């Protein structure tokens, strides 16, 4: 069946492929646009095997909350004007509404479930989008706080009310504490910390006497300063979470802090030198 | 020579950098030869840079570092528009980007002119949505790889789209053509003759004889220019650029301060609150180590001096990390001559800790 | 019964804290009656801390923490007067404490009265050279160890020091007292009488009929007081410390703002150059986490309002640290009503980074 | 001779001895002024080791520059009014002095040279004095900066003048570098930090793969952090040191930053509780 571009146009109206590869793909399926659309489809993971390479830096952090369930969740792409499209904020949130529904806590099986999805998605944007990470909190009281799409965090907490948790949330986010209280670090990590902060005082010339001495009280900070409670409340700096939840006769339970792109190289790009590059040709 | 700053905004995979290589390589060729890079037409000298974020672009725009005079959609014409070319268009419309031209690149592997006909239609429509002249947007259907690759027929192309720079985006206004305007600086007495404010004139010239007002701070005032001196020289006129030293007819010292303006009367009112899009320095950058919340109550430096003002975050928003773009409502505390477009910088305790520009006067 | 605030300042091992055991334990056996200890005699109730530090007392001073009324130092006969006994009374000179009073201690251990005369001559002479009334100030022959011990004939030495607190260290102005002083924090206007400013008053009494003057900011005017009211109900008279509306009499609503204040004519004045003891807050209080310069041009928050000032710093003094105590010239943008012993807070942005006190009014 | 108020006034207005150590001592020199000077040395030395227990926490950072050899050092007291005390002033200049001319830097040797002065301070001055530490500092080019006589700094440098070493000292002082260069940190170190950073980070609850990419992001800015050319200028915090001194054509080629008490104690004093504790019987 003759290809027009009228069929083409048809065939692009509901695939949201490109141009060319729908009028490729009709070419193939001699016109039959059903068959066009499967196989497209079939071409799909070839297009996001191809874009898998391409790192994805970019995204959102979503969370949600049901009860006494909650759900953090990061997926990426490459730019944000995708992380800000519709197509992909929608498969975002569906991913994000499955998670909670089904209490889905590791990342292979919500992979695996939106696997096809992902692909067409990929397919019709041109940009490697994937499921990062996934994590639940559950707890008496539960909050969360976006920092726009870029940072979330869950927050679980026992007689705190929800601006006191939302708060804590706050500061979570800006002030990333990896332990609820100061006597949570382990005797081990506490060590080994010390022999850093020792071998530093020492090559610093400093005589061993006062150089251990000082570290000795650098490390009595430490457990504070990587804890929740141990933090100065970034509301308020003259307090630490300590005592604001000691005022509030509250406790936190557990916290999570995802940060978009985390643990991911973003590239420096720079335009001129790559302009310059493809100036080679003449 | 005129100087036009443009932009190509686009698909990652859509050849943004291969055409301005393309770009570079033929206008060099043909006429006489954030990173950004350069080139020339028999007429005008460009500066060229590139949209690969949303955020990134609005925080160079903020901090002084980006102004768009006309943007290059880059559309490979073997795929047509993205889902998020509304989104590339989108950031076009929330900066302002006066004008839009088209590039259709790959049209060289797009075996027919009826799709390219298609292609072309959608991004028409696309444009009209966010209020571009669609069907007034000059759009070439060109190939950069081929002209990079010497085809004169496609090297045509491109000299097409410079020619379009030249034509659809008009001049930039000059300085000297816009109604004259005079940070104020400096304002002393000589007793001899009058009162003298100095500073750098903005905008415009300044000729002796001529009336200005003085804007901001108090109720705007009228008076007469006795005399235009500049250092070691006095000379009849002020004009854009020249840091100069104004003498008024009959003002008395104490009636002008610093922060105040000189300007053409009528030309510029003043204002106390208005909307703001707003870029906040990160630690690195040298700004602020903690976030602030809603409280907050910096000044604002507008020209020569700092304004206090109040801040309205958006609704949800309680909490300004560094390194933050944010837009925020502020109601100054006493009035600063402002038009939208007016840059100033956030201080505390004199150091400079953000970047802000005036979208919205409100009052 | 009266209140008074009363400081130890001696060597270490001179027996401070013996002679404060040896006050308390007197006064309560023949009465029956920042970490300070309290004691009454018949007539006043005392504050007593210690002064063990130079910096750290003028740090607690600065942020409200200790303000003497009156100091004891306190010297053991045994010795005599130390080197360091000269920078006691320095920083009793440095600080404006008004009084000194002296207690010899262990003078049970020293044979020779015309020694006793000695150490008494040496104290008196240190005092006169830093402009204490050496020729006039009480000394009390004491011995802390043996009025503590029962010593009747010592504890009487105790009561005679106690005695001294109560006739040589005048009866402090009680506030209600004090010529009326109400800071301005709200502006209403009304039309039926007039315009009513808010605040609590800080000091002395306003009554309806008397006349007021709006002193700083802008220049002063005088007023009469047509009625007092709290809680809409109109009162007689507004007393110190309470919170009330004063309504005024031909003063426009426009004519009054925050920040200015309200007081007995000719009493207040304002001001915009002076002298200053600041303390800047470390990062662990909640304020800054870096050092400041010469350019430093924060907010001085003077009783109901800000008002940016610049710096200048002591000679040699080029960056100051948080945690640091530092003497600065400042000079606001705009007059305040002042006067010596003034505090006030130091902000960027809205937010209390230090504490200071007016010491000296320039300008 | 007989000892009479006179005689003692004169012994003490000649060695600011205590009034009755005057009497004393003149008493058991029978009027020999001289004698009882010498008398006073030996009765001194049990004085001195009486204070000698007392924590001396407080004092003066002195530092002294002598064309390519500089010294800084340290001398302890128990409070501030006497380390603003002319007397302690000038034995802590003289041992400075002394320091420099000699070119000490082993504090035995100091303290043994001034131990016979340092024992008739004490005994005048009645607080414990100690010549805590010293050490010098060679380069090309050396500067100081002394804040208040609580912190000293002396820095070398090469092809940078007064007023950048100055700058520099003032930004050491304040910032506390360890290195001078972020290189200087020795691999050991970096990867004992490493694994601390590590174990904080997986006990976070973060997958392996994040957890490492994460750590290793924090690597780069612990180097910086420590060293002199890595921090932020105080001056100016949207530029290094290293920046700054780029763009000197200045390098750094040593400095050392010393802060009374510094590894001492700062036990901190209860008056009230110290008042009742003596409030016993009568």
């Amino acid at each position: 069946a003759e290809i027009t571009a009228s069929l083409v146009k048809e065939l692009r109206e509901r695939t949201g492929a490109g141009m060319m590869d729908c009028k490729k793909a009709l070419t193939e399926a001699n016109g039959d646009i059903e068959l066009a659309i499967e196989n497209m489809r079939k071409s799909g993971a070839i297009k996001a095997a191809k874009k898998a390479g391409n790192v994805a830096a970019d995204g959102v952090i979503k969370t949600k909350i049901d009860g006494n369930y909650g759900i953090i969740l990061e997926v990426n792409c490459q730019t944000d004007f995708v992380a800000k499209d519709a197509g992909f904020q929608a498969f975002a949130d569906k991913v994000l509404d499955a998670a909670v529904a089904g209490k889905i806590t590791d990342v292979e099986v919500l992979k695996a479930q939106f696997e096809e999805e992902r692909v067409a998605l990929v397919a019709k944007i041109g940009e490697n989008i994937n499921i990062r990470r996934v994590a639940a909190l559950e707890g008496d009281v539960l909050g969360s706080y976006q920092h726009g799409a870029r940072i979330g965090v869950l927050v679980a907490a026992k007689g705190a009310d929800e601006e006191l948790v939302k708060h804590i949330a706050m500061h979570v986010a800006a002030s990333k504490p990896e332990f609820i209280k100061p006597e949570d670090v382990s005797a081990e990590v506490v060590e080994k910390e010390y022999q850093v902060q020792l071998d530093i005082a020492m090559q610093s010339g400093k005589p061993k006497e006062i150089a251990e001495k000082m570290v000795e009280g650098r490390m009595k900070k430490f457990t504070g300063e990587v804890s929740l409670t141990g933090q100065p409340f970034v509301m308020e700096p003259s307090k630490t979470v300590g005592q604001l939840l000691k005022e509030h006769n509250a406790e936190v339970t557990g916290f999570i802090r995802f940060e978009v792109g985390e643990g991911i190289e973003k590239v420096e790009t720079d335009f001129a030198a790559e302009v310059a590059a493809m100036s080679k040709q003449s | 020579k005129p100087h036009v700053n443009v932009g190509t905004i686009g698909h990652v995979d859509h050849g943004k950098t291969t055409l301005t290589a393309a770009i570079t390589t033929v206008l060099a060729k043909t006429y006489g030869g954030t990173s950004h890079v350069e080139y020339d037409t028999p007429t005008r000298h460009y500066a060229h840079v590139d949209c690969p974020g949303h955020a990134d672009y609005v925080k160079n725009m903020i901090t002084g570092a980006a102004q768009m005079d006309g943007a290059i959609l880059v559309v490979a014409a073997t795929d047509g528009p993205m889902p998020q070319t509304r989104e590339h268009i989108l950031l076009g419309r929330q900066v302002g980007v006066p004008y839009i031209i088209v590039f259709l690149n790959k049209c060289d592997m797009v075996d027919d002119e009826e799709l390219l006909e298609l292609v072309e239609m959608e991004v028409r429509e696309l444009l009209s949505q966010y209020d571009f002249p669609g069907d007034d947007t000059p759009i070439v259907r060109g190939s950069a790889l081929k002209a990079l690759e010497g085809d004169a027929e496609w090297e045509a192309k491109i000299l097409e789209l410079a020619g379009f720079l030249d034509s659809y985006i008009p001049e930039p206004e000059r300085a000297i053509d816009k109604p004259f305007l005079l940070p104020i600086e400096d304002v002393f007495s000589i007793s001899g003759r009058g009162t003298v404010v100095t500073g750098r004139v903005e905008r415009g010239i300044i000729k002796v004889g001529e009336e200005v007002e003085i804007v901001g701070i108090k109720e705007t005032q009228k008076s007469t220019c006795t005399g235009v001196e500049m250092f070691r020289k006095l000379l009849d006129e002020g004009r854009a650029g020249e840091n100069v030293g104004v003498l008024l007819r009959g003002i008395k010292r104490e009636e002008i301060e610093r922060g105040q303006v000189l300007a053409k009367p009528g030309t510029i009112k003043p204002h106390t609150k208005f909307e703001s899009e707003v870029y906040i320095l990160s630690k690195d950058e040298g700004g602020r180590h903690t976030p602030f919340f809603k409280g907050y109550r910096p000044q604002f430096y507008f020209r020569t001096t700092d304004v206090t003002g109040t801040i309205e975050l958006p609704e949800g928003v309680e909490m300004v990390m560094p390194g933050d773009n944010i837009k925020m409502v502020v109601t100054l505390i006493h009035p600063i001559a402002m038009d939208d477009g007016l840059r100033f910088a956030i201080r505390e305790g004199g150091r400079t800790v953000g970047a802000g520009v005036v979208a919205k006067v409100l009052s």
